[PDB]
RNA sequence: GCCCGGAUAGCUCAGUCGGUAGAGCAGGGGAUUGAAAAUCCCCGUGUCCUUGGUUCGAUUCCGAGUCCGGGCACCA
RNA sequence: GUCGUAGUCCGGAUUGGAGUCUGCAACUCGACUCCAUGAAGUCGGAAUCGCUAGUAAUCGUGGAUCAGAAUGCCACGGUG
RNA sequence: GGUCUCCUCCUAAAGAGUAACGGAGGAGCACGAAGGUUGGCUAAUCCUGGUCGGACAUCAGGAGGUUAGUGCAAUGGCAUA
């Protein structure tokens, strides 16, 4: 929904490398942003493309994007490297091929989220099924 | 000595000291020291006659000690003679006012009669 | 009791199937009015067993009178007696619960000539 | 004994006719009551509260349990392991005693009395009854009294519902208020 | 470990056979006082007061 | 950036094996003075720097953070 | 004659209950009566005031103001 | 600067084992009992009631199901406890 790469509330460890495989879902609004094309959001993302999702329009409809992140990075300074890592403040969510935007409200959305989709890592499709016999 | 008879409050704070006659409250013996002058912060001692006794007149007009307590009881017993509900119950040590007396009532009705 | 739960010591040496694995038992009962018996090879073979009040027996009903250590003991008597083989072999007799009075009086009553300990 | 005769002897059959079933087992019995006091000392409950037993004791004619404590750390200052009770249960022949000497007795010992709590039955049918203090049951040479922190009791019976009750308490029970 | 005040080390010892056996203990905890049974050279236990007797 | 220490009353500071914390000053109310001081009497409204944890319970104990302070950042 | 050194048979503040008299009228804000309540106070640091004889000390009595709010002020005498 | 022994988990590719100045913590004990055995007993937490409560104190029933407790880390284990 949010990014603020609102942390994972705190610490519990920071760690491990990397690894994508293949998506998992469909929709639960109205509307979607399918992801394909592997890839990780910067999560500040998320908020560039939210940031981006109400120009003209009020914030008018249910706005729900729904893909969270969970995932601290670490980089190096000018140093050598004592293999440690320091601090995050990073956090590229794992985004395979998902897909995940909801614009609960009647409209024309595709012309208005690609206009915030540039601002995403990469490619990504609209596609959106109203409703639901895709999957029982 | 004892103002109103008998028992002399000494080493205490006036109003404080002085709710020790059987018939004034925290309320009462304040509200006489004002038209008093005589502090609170004044024990009884540190008074003089034209300080404590003054004090001796102003409890004129309330009632209290052993009297206070017959009128009363005898009062009690005017309204309590009466067949009416309250004596009825007043007779037998139970709750008049509204308390139930099918249990816990200890102080109320007294020991306990096991 | 067995009610309120199961998860009680009742168990912790009817396992005693393990090891003792030949070990047989007595299970003995309580049922305020009766109080049976049976003996079974451990697990392997409860296709064995004993005896209870067995109405019949001398007269019909067992005619006995009394629960103490009278009616108790010859609660007993008959898997004994009965069970002549299975003595020396070593059974056991599984307290179930507590091992006091009517139980009490119902193993004894074995100890004496049976179950060779 | 005392009362527990009017039971089936003109209290049982009520019952059975009002709210109306067959059996005299499923006519409402009375399990225990229990007695108990609580609030116990933090850090006083030595020789301060031990005669706090002294009395919950005789006043039933048992012995106390005292009982002990569940409590860990947080804000209390205790740490689960002090007695600061009493408890004492009675669902003997005693337990119709203690009832014959309520009733009868001091259910009605303050001036503020007026009958039992109506709305106070546990959900399922029990009640606990509670009060603050005095004696209420006399049996102590009386000029030694330490407000010996109260007194709890809770009834317990096999009343099968809340209202299901009432009606089965309301049979003896002189004292209840109207 | 070897503060004078903790754990300390007990040598014990038997009545009459001059056996050992030892063990550990303390110090500001009930002291001044021991005795087990312990198995000696060999026979019966008993005894055993080792050091620190009632 | 690195290591070591400080953070407690308005100021400057002292303090605690973990449960209710202080001093000098300033501040305040009395006093004495013609009036100010100086002096005399009586007075602490401290979330013990922040945020996580241990605990029943944390100013105190554990990890981290900001801030200040001392030292250091060298061959090249 | 009593009570016998306790917070009392001391001291009366306070409060509650209900009452009187003034005055259109007394909640705010009155004097007093009865009943009950009966506190502080067990003589007071630092420091400070008056008093040289009918004085200080203490005990009452009256009056001005005034419808009715005096322990204040003015005044009188007892004991000393 | 930090670390040099030992214990727990991840890395560690579902038998062992395997590295890095890799990601997290613990030990350098305690215990005449905190061991042995025998007999016996089961959490935490919430709901309704209960005097001395107004978040939690002992009592009563109910929902009461490793979400408890394990002498000290973590893993594994524990009701026959």
């Amino acid at each position: 929904m949010l990014q603020p790469k609102r942390t994972k509330f705190r610490k519990m460890h920071k760690g491990r490398n990397r690894g994508l495989a293949q998506g998992t879902d469909v929709s639960f609004g109205s509307f979607g942003l399918k992801a394909v094309g592997r890839g990780r959001l910067t999560a500040r993302q998320i908020e560039a493309a939210r940031r981006a999702m109400t120009r003209a329009v009020k914030r008018q409809g249910k706005i729900w994007i729904r893909v969270f992140p969970d995932k601290p990075i670490t980089e190096k300074p000018l140093a050598v490297r004592m293999g440690k890592g320091k601090g995050n403040v990073e956090y590229w969510v794992a985004l395979i091929q998902p897909g995940k935007v909801l614009y609960e409200m009647d409209g024309v959305p595709e012309e208005l989220a690609r206009e915030a989709f540039k601002l995403a890592a990469a490619k990504l499709p609209i596609k959106t099924t109203f409703v639901t016999k895709t999957v029982m | 000595a004892r103002i109103a008879g008998i028992n002399i409050p000494d080493h205490k704070h006036a109003v404080i000291a002085l709710t020790s006659i059987y018939g004034v409250g925290k309320t009462r013996s304040k509200a006489i020291l004002a038209a008093a002058g005589i502090a609170e912060d004044v024990k009884i001692s540190e008074l003089s006659e034209g300080q404590i006794d003054t004090l001796r007149d102003e409890v004129a007009k309330f009632v209290v000690e052993g009297d206070l307590r017959r009128e009363i009881s005898m009062s009690i017993k005017r309204l309590m003679d009466l067949g009416c509900y309250r004596g009825l119950r007043h007779r037998r040590g139970l709750p008049v006012r509204g308390q139930r007396t099918k249990t816990n009532a200890r102080t109320r009705k007294g020991p306990r009669k096991p | 009791m067995d009610k309120k739960s199961a998860r009680i010591r009742r168990a912790t040496r009817a396992r005693r199937k393990l090891q003792e694995l030949g070990a047989t038992r007595l299970v003995v009962h309580r049922t305020p009015r009766h109080i049976y018996a049976q003996v079974i090879a451990p697990n392997g073979s409860e296709v064995l067993v004993a005896a209870s009040t067995v109405e019949k027996a001398i007269a019909e009903q067992l005619k006995y009178t009394g629960n103490k250590d009278a009616a108790a003991a010859v609660g007993k008597a008959v898997a004994e007696r009965a069970l002549e083989k299975g003595i020396k072999d070593v059974s056991f007799d599984r307290s179930g619960f507590q091992y006091h009075g009517r139980v009490q009086a119902l193993a004894d009553a074995a100890r004496e000539a049976g179950l060779q300990f | 004994a005392k009362l527990h005769d009017y039971y089936k002897d003109e209290v049982v059959k009520k019952l059975m006719t009002e709210f109306n079933y067959n059996s005299v087992m499923q006519v409402p019995r009375v399990e225990k009551i229990t007695l108990n006091m609580g609030v116990g000392e933090a850090i006083a409950d030595k020789k301060l509260l031990d005669n706090a037993a002294a009395d919950l004791a005789a006043i039933s004619g048992q012995k106390p349990l005292i009982t002990k404590a569940r409590k860990s750390v947080a804000g209390f200052k205790i740490r689960q392991g002090y007695p600061i009770g009493c408890k004492v249960t009675l669902r003997g022949e005693r337990m119709w005693e203690f009832f014959e000497r309520l009733i009868t007795i001091a259910v009605p010992r303050i001036r503020d009395f007026r009958g039992l709590s109506a709305k106070s039955f546990d959900g399922r049918g029990n009640y606990s009854m509670g009060v603050r203090e005095q004696i209420i049951f006399p049996e102590i040479d009386y000029d030694k009294v330490d407000r010996v922190r109260g007194l709890d009791i809770t009834i317990t019976t096999t009343a099968k519902s809340d209202e299901e009750g009432r009606a089965l308490l309301a049979a003896f029970d002189f004292p209840f208020r109207k | 470990a070897k503060g004078i005040r903790e754990k300390i080390k007990l040598v014990s010892s038997a009545g009459t056979g001059h056996f050992y056996t030892t063990t550990k203990n303390k110090r500001t905890k009930p002291e001044k006082l021991e005795l087990k049974k312990f198995d000696p050279v060999v026979r019966q236990h008993v005894i055993y007061k080792e050091a620190k007797i009632k």
